[PDB]
């Protein structure tokens, strides 16, 4: 509860890995896939022409 | 700064923009040096507060403030105006107090430079000959391509004086006092009078000025006033300056003297900044000075309803209230500014906001006894009511 | 020697004139920019 | 005496050149910064 | 779905013309008309007095 | 929906200098049964 008390901005955190929560049954395959969209992130830093 | 005094405020609201002007004098507040004159243009906006809030866009100072008698503002649609009367200067470059040398007119618009015009001897044609001219503190209006302001000053006279002298039951000596009150230094040939001032054809870039004076027979000593727009009709407010301290407000279908008629109401009665001794009941003629200003804002087409702020002197500065007077003569009032030592003046402008009528009042006064004079602004609303007797 | 006196006349005129820009710039920053930066700060 | 004439040549060139920065700076503040500060003020 | 992924600002798009979607019946006339309001768009660019 | 912006030259008042103004409107799809 108190873990974020001293953070100035709480938008993001360090990675907390996914777990097979319930995906442990017979013939049950746990996996990960990328999303379909690939968004732009403008103005990460300065550029020129 | 404790050596600076803010006075002679002029405030007007247009469609979305407002014009505000203030003079800064040194120490005296009345006869002290003018250090600067400042004009502010901005908008009335909703900032998530209980009432409407101000938002300045352009702040500008008037050049060569030392040669100005007075300035007043007017506001229209996405544009504002400032009209200043100026005095003569000596060969040394120093101004000569209480003299007249034409007018300056300024045009203000958002995100734009200020345009100035000079109105000189061949541009202004005054009804009579004036030695000194002042522009009414209250401000003026714009109608189509013309501006209307109120003015007063010293007019040369050659006719016998028969001054208006109306009062309540009072113990021809009074007529003599009434005739003397309007004279400057007791000279019959020098009167202090009011007049209308019209600025013609402003859009042409070459404006001209024409005035029309009120005769003594229907006027008291000249004073600060304001021009109103009331639907298709107009109105004029003239502050107390002498022995008559009753409300003086007139209506007219056109900006002219002959067509002007006057209201029969008395409130507010001015009680502050006066040397008069007459009682509020009889208002007997005498020779005295009043230098306050408390205007009103009409809430109906015939000014049968209006809102005003009353001020009364006490042993601890002043006490004040906001009031609305209805067409039956009844007055509803609420006490205001209990934490302020004193308030000496008030000007009111009203508008529609959130589908109801809201008003802003600009006042001069002091928060604490020892403070310098400053200008404050507050807002309130008018609530429609209907009672079954 | 007059060449030197002439040279100083040239130098003085050029510098005294150009430094007018400094006066104008300073007045602009103090009167125009400073005030609105304060207004913006309060707003945000 | 030529030392003085040379000295003035040095002084003039150094000052006249450096003051170009003042002209550029002033143009920048009036053209670039002033306008957007106004736009920002209105927005907020 | 991915067509707007690389746009910095998605407020407007190129014109996609209207079609008579269902307005193909007997005595059915498809048309277009302007709206009643004509709004101002202030500060499109600099001006002076 | 389809919106349009029109840029025009003209004068607000007779004596004014020429200036450029911009306004916007929308196109409304309609379908009428005769
Ligand atoms: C899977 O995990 C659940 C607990 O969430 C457990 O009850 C169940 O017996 C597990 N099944 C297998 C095959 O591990
Ligand atoms: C109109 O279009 C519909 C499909 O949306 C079709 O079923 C119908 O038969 C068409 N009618 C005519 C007259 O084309
Ligand atoms: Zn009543």
């Amino acid at each position: 509860d108190t873990t974020d008390d001293d953070k100035v901005d709480t938008t993001i955190k360090p990675v907390e890995y996914y777990k097979p929560d319930g995906c442990n049954k017979t013939n049950d395959h746990f996996t990960m896939q990328p999303g379909v969209n690939f968004y732009t992130v403008p103005n990460l830093g300065p550029s020129s022409s | 700064s404790a050596d600076e005094c803010y006075t002679n405020p002029s405030f007007s609201i247009g469609s979305s923009i407002y014009m505000f002007s203030q003079e800064i004098r040194k120490t005296d507040c009345t006869t002290g040096e003018i250090l600067s004159i400042q004009i502010v243009l901005g908008r009335i906006v909703d900032k998530g507060q209980q009432g409407p809030q101000a938002s300045p866009l352009l702040v500008w100072s008037v050049p060569n403030p030392k040669i100005i008698n007075s300035c007043a503002v007017a506001a229209g649609d996405e544009t504002g105006w400032v009209l200043c009367s100026v005095t003569l200067t000596a060969a040394s470059g120093e101004p000569i107090p209480h003299m007249f040398d034409g007018f300056w007119l300024y045009k203000f618009e958002p995100d734009t430079e200020v345009v100035a015009y000079r109105i000189t001897g061949f541009a202004y044609l005054l009804d009579k000959v004036y030695d000194s001219v002042f522009i009414g503190k209250g401000g003026g209006i714009q109608r189509g391509n013309d501006l209307y302001f109120q003015m007063f000053g010293l007019s040369r006279n050659r006719q016998s004086i028969k001054a208006l002298c109306e009062h309540g039951s009072c113990l021809g000596g009074y007529q003599v006092l009434c005739d003397r009150a309007v004279m400057s230094f007791g000279s019959e040939e020098s009167l202090i009078s009011n007049a209308y001032l019209k600025v013609n054809d402003v859009a042409s870039g070459k404006p001209t000025i024409i005035s029309q004076t009120f005769p003594p027979s229907d006027s008291y000593k000249g004073s600060n006033g304001r021009i109103y727009t009331i639907g298709e009709r107009y109105g004029i407010y003239l502050a107390p300056s002498s022995w008559n301290r009753y409300l003086r407000f007139g209506l007219t279908p056109d900006i002219s003297v002959r067509s002007t008629t006057w209201l029969k109401e008395k409130d507010p009665i001015m009680k502050v900044l006066t040397t008069c001794t007459n009682t509020d009941k009889d208002m007997c003629p005498e020779i005295c000075n009043t230098r306050g200003y408390q205007d009103i804002f009409p809430l109906s087409e015939d000014s049968s309803f209006y809102t005003y702020i009353g001020i009364t002197p006490s042993n601890e500065g002043t006490k004040s209230f906001v009031a609305v007077k209805d067409d039956a003569g009844h007055v509803a009032s609420i006490t205001i500014l209990p934490n302020y030592y004193s308030i000496t003046s008030a000007t009111i402008s009203c508008f529609m906001y959130k589908e109801e009528i809201w008003c802003i009042a600009v006042t001069e006064g002091r928060k604490q006894k020892e403070n310098p004079q400053r200008i404050y602004a507050h807002s309130y609303r008018v609530q429609k009511m209907c009672f079954n007797i | 020697l007059k060449a030197i006196q002439a040279m100083l006349k040239i130098i003085q005129d050029e510098v005294n004139s150009k430094l007018e820009m400094l006066v104008s710039l300073d007045q602009l920053v103090k009167t125009e920019i400073k005030p609105k930066v304060s207004l913006i700060n309060t707003a945000v």
